[PDB]
């Protein structure tokens, strides 16, 4: 039951926020974490030949990364034409433990930073870029609103 | 005919929560003093046995009974206390309280970031999950060993 | 009941223990109660349970009155009888059953003697009313035991009518 | 069998040591070896040098006594050893294993929280990791 | 895929240590933060450890050693081996070949006094005081500071007792 | 006719009671009968004690016969001396008459208020005695 | 079936009678070496151990005798005190007796005293309405069964934990109670009942129940 | 089984009464004294009658009434007969045809102001007070006074034992 460590540790981070900055959280967690997951992703569906460039919707790669970490699937995936889009998820693990009543909403940016801070790829929608804001209306229901680092 | 009520007390003797379902004798004492009285009583019984024990009380106190209702007790080595009221005669419930601790409390309390340690739980999910775990076996009666 | 009699007799002892100051006069008061019992029981049982016919001679009356009184008191005759040569006045009548223990007995520090004397009082009543003045002591020897000191004129009288 | 190790960042090179199995790389092509990599990204890159696959590059670039075998990750990192052997009896299988090893060693140097990514590899540990790689597979 | 689900934790810990270390210049200040944060974490964790292992309670240091090394087995998937008992049975040593919570965090950061396992020390103490065992905790050996094995030390200082009914 | 005289004697020789049924006349001479026969009862007692030490019979019908005063003895278990003294004999009346005397005596002896050798004034006993006398003695 | 002890208390709740059926406390001795892992702690006339209950020396095992020499409350028989004896090394290696404090009678009086309210305050503010109090209190290695006289006196005994069929035995001890209060109803609750006749009658009830028969109501 | 003869109990009671008449001159004192000893009787009589049978405490008066008549038929072997209730059912009358205590004894006419068998009223009193139950009982008719059979009153003025066995004490 290895999760309990991380639930407690992120909980205590939710606890202390010193007034110097809101989110002192730098993203090296995110960077080294996706590099680790990609050590486990020693295979992803891109062709052996280098020229034919296929982009992997980081939406899908986000699904898989949740299965590697968040374990539960991203549900409602609405996307505009360009790099701006969003995920609508009914359940969020750290907000599964909080009362579902929309009363404790502030605790999100610690959540949404963790999905930012993942190095980009040159071909867009390739699966790894990250710069993300969240708008959690309902407690279990996180709303990670994506903005690519590009336009 | 579900359980009457259920009590929690820290290793410092403070009432964490009280959930009632079917208690009827309407209390002349406001619940907080009653919880204090009960915690002191249970402590007294712990001392009572730990003195008058013939040999090692490994788990010490278990529960007490009346002719017309009954009650049971659970001891958590951290010093939290579990108390509920049941009817006199049905299956034991020592195990049922162990389960409620190891699942409902360890999940819907400590794994709640917005419950600060050593206070009153006020989670609607912990409340509703307690309601449902009691509704699991709304069984009344104990005959505990 | 058994236990109602035990209770009424505890109130006997207590009433004595109240308006009596020391133990031997309490035993005396018990002895008085015993005389009161005998004074009328003996005349009762002359007829109904004693063959309706008088009996005068010593040892026969001793044993037979013993038995008849015990049958109509508790229905249990005294277990044995000793009459002692070394003092022809000294006879012992001994019953393992104490009347007292219907309620099991008293403190074993203050009062050496108990109801045993009150039964001895009933005994004295019946003996002295048959024609046998006697003094009776209750001893905690071999259970509830008794000893009888008959009357001198009586002792000479039967010693003479040992023959006919 | 000179393995000019060279990790590349997005554009620049965080670590590119000059080591092999036996001892240091004497040959004075180092900065211009990185220029071999730059002429890669000038003409050889094509639309291909970056991909979204764990990149098998069996000889994306070749020349005398100097054979480049490449690899790229989703994080746009360029992993390249050079086969500096006109030929030796080693076949690409152990080269694949070597890029597995190099992947893992690099990403475990990445495992450091202190070392900011994109900077010169400070880790003498990741050093000895690369050093064992060279001493073994060269 | 998924040899280790929670290799995530050690990188989070590295983030926290460097974030404090930037914030507070001193190794000592972050030592206190690590200790207290381990305290709260171990307070969180001991109750779950007693929900699973369902231990009676620790009245004897051999039992304490077995319990905590079992918790390490079940929480950090490590196998510390109890050793170096006190003549009075107060001290014992927990042999971590690999501090699991570190995977080359940094061998030289150029910073002695910066102790990593302080998080463990806080967790062990806060856990223990939940179960009425005030024991101090420190680290006799530590690989990162130049050692070959990282060795936590605890010595039985006082038996806390519940009071004031 | 027959004269009628009953006497009751305590163990301590106390004359407990005496009862009469004779046709009333010369009351002074009837009192003379009374004391005459009470001292007669003393002498007859000094006799009947050894007589009872001889025979433990139901009733000692004759102890002395003064040739005009007749001594009939029914001694009790409590040695209560009883004598009927009469100028004429009537054995069948006297035997079960002393019987029924003894019976009603038991009845009125049970009452705890009576104590050994004590006069008993119960007029109920008086009428019980009178009924007995009309049954077993008088006509 | 073995009964550890038998008790009865009054309207006052005072312990009126406390016959014990001979249930000894465990004892331990071992040739103690240099300072002992037993964590010896002085607490107010108790010379005990607080931790490291090894070899069957419970925490509550009070020091009972030292090196054969008896030890009394805090110091020893000879005048030595536990501390001075202990911390002096070269006396070691040595034997130490240890066992649990058989609570001296007065302490038992205090125990019954403090328990009485729990009987009378067994959550009189119960859930169940117009309720009734405690009757059965199971415990670790004993079980308490009480019989209210339904008006007045309380009848509590201490039996082997795993057992049934004892409340009838309480009814029979109630019968013994009636037998004795026949002795002198003046000999009332105010004084305690210490009258060896009724008491050996009780120990015969004990004798019967030590043997098999607790069926066969014979007492 | 009672293992005892009715006359012997009667003789012990007569011994008491006569001894009281002697020791204390007045009937009122000897009567109040015997009522006290009967009060102290009841404190053991009621617990015995409970040891023979754990009767219900009280839901109504006549339940206590037939409980006590059962007890009277127990130790005195004589079936009583409850009668004469209150309109309020609170108080009743109790009937004994012939008390072994009362019978085999009549009364010398000087002792009219004596109430002889009042030991039973005392018994009832103390029996009800150890059972924490407040009642008044006096023999409205007694076999000796010319009444056909001994008649009591049983005036249960109020309560002292509650529904929970905690009670007031």
């Amino acid at each position: 039951s290895e999760e309990i460590l991380f639930d407690c540790l992120h909980a205590e981070i939710v606890n202390y926020c010193l007034d110097s900055n809101k989110e002192h959280d730098l993203a090296t967690l995110e960077y080294i974490g996706f590099t680790t997951g990609y050590r486990l992703i020693e295979r992803l569906t891109r062709e052996v030949s280098r020229f034919k460039d296929e982009l992997e919707t980081m939406k899908f790669i986000c699904t898989d990364f949740w299965m590697l970490i968040y374990k539960k699937q991203v549900d409602n995936l609405r996307t505009n034409n360009h790099g701006m889009y969003v995920v609508q998820d009914k359940a969020f693990r750290f907000l599964t433990r909080i009362s579902p009543g929309t009363k404790q909403l502030e605790h999100a940016p610690k959540f949404v930073a963790f999905t930012c801070g993942l190095v980009r790829g040159a071909l867009s929608n390739l699966g790894i870029n990250s710069t993300v804001t969240a708008e959690v209306q309902s407690i279990p229901a996180c709303k990670f609103h994506i903005e690519v680092n590009r336009n | 005919m579900t359980i009457f009520n259920l009590y929690i007390f820290d290793k410092f003797g403070t009432l964490l929560h009280y959930a009632e379902w079917n208690r009827t004798k309407k209390s002349g004492i406001t619940r907080e003093e009653e919880a204090k009285l009960t915690y002191g009583m249970l402590f007294s019984i712990k001392s009572f046995v730990s003195k008058i024990s013939p040999h090692d009380p490994k788990e010490g106190f278990l529960y007490y009974k009346t002719n017309r209702y009954a009650l049971h007790y659970l001891e958590t080595p951290s010093g939290l206390k579990f108390v509920l009221n049941t009817d006199t005669t049905a299956i034991n419930v020592k195990e049922l309280l162990q389960q409620l601790y190891a699942k409902v409390w360890v999940e819907f309390v400590v794994r709640d970031p917005l419950w600060t340690p050593g206070t009153v739980v006020t989670s609607e999910l912990f409340q509703s999950k307690l309601d449902e775990f009691v509704r699991q076996s709304p069984i009344f009666g104990i005959r505990n060993i | 009941s058994q236990s109602i009699v035990a209770l009424l007799f505890s109130e006997i002892v207590q009433y004595s223990q109240s308006r009596v100051f020391t133990v031997p006069e309490l035993q005396t008061r018990l002895h008085d109660l015993g005389q009161d019992v005998g004074t009328r029981i003996i005349d009762l049982y002359f007829v109904r349970e004693r063959s309706s016919k008088r009996e005068t001679k010593l040892t026969q009356m001793l044993l037979f009155v013993k038995t008849t009184v015990w049958k109509n008191l508790f229905g249990k005759e005294a277990e044995k009888l000793e009459h002692a040569n070394d003092d022809e006045r000294t006879y012992y009548i001994i019953e393992k059953e104490p009347l007292v223990n219907t309620f099991i007995s008293v403190p074993k520090d203050k009062g050496s003697l108990n109801c045993a004397n009150f039964t001895a009082g009933i005994v004295e009543a019946v003996l002295t009313n048959c024609g046998f003045p006697c003094k009776v002591t209750a001893h905690w020897h071999k259970g509830t035991t008794y000893m009888v000191k008959f009357e001198d004129f009586v002792i000479a009288r039967d010693k003479q009518m040992e023959e006919k | 069998m000179a393995f000019c190790i060279a990790v590349i960042g997005k554009d620049n090179a965080p670590l590119y040591l000059t080591t092999s199995d036996m001892e240091q790389e004497l040959e004075l092509q180092y900065h211009v070896n990185a220029a071999l990599d730059v002429v890669e990204e000038k003409c050889l890159i094509g639309k291909g040098a970056p991909e979204s696959k764990e990149l098998y590059l069996g000889l994306l670039y070749s020349t005398e006594n100097h054979k480049i075998y490449g690899f790229v990750t989703n994080t746009r990192v360029k992993f390249i050893v050079v086969i500096d052997s006109s030929n030796v009896a080693l076949r690409e299988n152990e080269v694949r294993a070597i890029f597995r090893n190099l992947h893992l060693l690099y990403t475990d140097a990445i495992c450091n929280p202190f070392y900011i990514p994109g900077e010169s590899l400070t880790s003498k540990k990741f050093d000895r990791a690369v050093q064992k790689l060279m001493s073994g597979t060269a | 895929a998924k040899k280790v689900n929670s290799e995530f934790l050690t990188l989070t810990y590295g983030a926290l240590v460097t974030q404090m270390l930037r914030d507070f210049e001193n190794a000592e200040d972050v030592n206190k933060q690590l200790e207290r944060i381990g305290y709260n974490m171990g307070m969180r964790l001991i109750e779950d450890f007693l929900a699973r292992t369902s231990a009676p309670r620790c009245l004897e240091m051999r039992e304490t050693a077995d319990r905590i090394q079992q918790a390490f087995r079940i929480y950090l998937n490590i196998q510390p081996t109890i050793s170096n008992w006190s003549p009075a049975s107060d001290e014992f040593s927990l042999v971590f070949d690999s501090n699991p919570l570190t995977e080359f965090v940094e061998l030289p950061p150029d910073l002695t006094n910066l102790r990593y396992s302080a998080i463990l020390s806080g967790c062990i103490r806060g856990a223990l005081e939940m179960v009425q065992l005030e024991v101090q905790c420190w680290f006799v050996q530590d690989q990162l500071k130049g050692d070959n094995v990282t060795e936590l030390r605890v010595k039985f200082v006082r038996r806390l007792e519940e009071v004031i009914p | 006719m027959s004269t009628y005289y009953f006497v009751i004697v305590g163990q301590n020789d106390n004359p407990i009671y005496e009862k009469e049924f004779s046709t009333v006349n010369k009351e002074l001479r009837k009192e003379d009968h009374r004391h005459l026969t009470q001292f007669i009862a003393h002498a007859a007692l000094d006799l009947v004690d050894e007589h009872k030490w001889k025979t433990a019979n139901m009733q000692l019908k004759s102890i002395d016969r003064f040739n005009q005063w007749f001594v009939s003895a029914f001694i009790t278990a409590s040695q209560i001396r009883f004598i009927i003294v009469h100028d004429n004999k009537n054995d069948e009346g006297i035997k079960n008459f002393f019987n029924e005397m003894y019976d009603t005596y038991i009845k009125n002896s049970m009452n705890a208020f009576y104590r050994i050798n004590t006069p008993i004034k119960s007029p109920m006993f008086e009428k019980k005695s009178e009924i007995f006398g009309r049954k077993y003695l008088l006509s | 079936m073995i009964i550890y002890g038998v008790y009865i208390v009054s309207k006052s709740g005072g312990l009126i009678f406390n016959l014990d059926n001979n249930v000894p406390r465990i004892e331990h001795e071992k040739t103690f070496t240099y300072p002992l892992d037993l964590v010896l702690d002085y607490d107010s006339k108790k010379v005990s151990v607080s931790f490291n209950r090894k070899d069957g020396i419970n925490v509550g095992h009070v020091l009972v005798a030292v090196n054969g020499m008896p030890v009394n409350g805090v110091t020893l028989d000879d005048g030595r005190d536990v501390r001075t004896t202990l911390d002096a090394p070269e006396n070691y290696p040595i034997n130490l007796k240890f066992s649990r404090p058989k609570m001296t009678t007065n302490e038992k009086i205090f125990l019954a005293s403090m328990f009485y309210p729990l009987f009378a305050i067994a959550s009189q503010l119960s859930p169940e309405p117009k309720s009734s109090g405690i009757e059965i209190l199971e415990a670790d290695t004993f079980t308490l069964h009480c019989f209210q006289t339904l008006t007045g006196i309380k009848f509590i005994i201490i039996s082997e934990t795993g057992l049934n069929g004892i409340d009838l035995l309480l009814r029979k001890v109630y019968e013994l109670y009636s037998d004795y209060v026949l002795k002198n109803p003046f000999y009332s609750l105010e004084m305690p009942i210490r009258c060896e006749l009724f008491d050996n009658k009780l120990q015969e009830l004990l004798a019967q129940v030590e043997k098999t028969g607790i069926s066969n109501i014979d007492k």
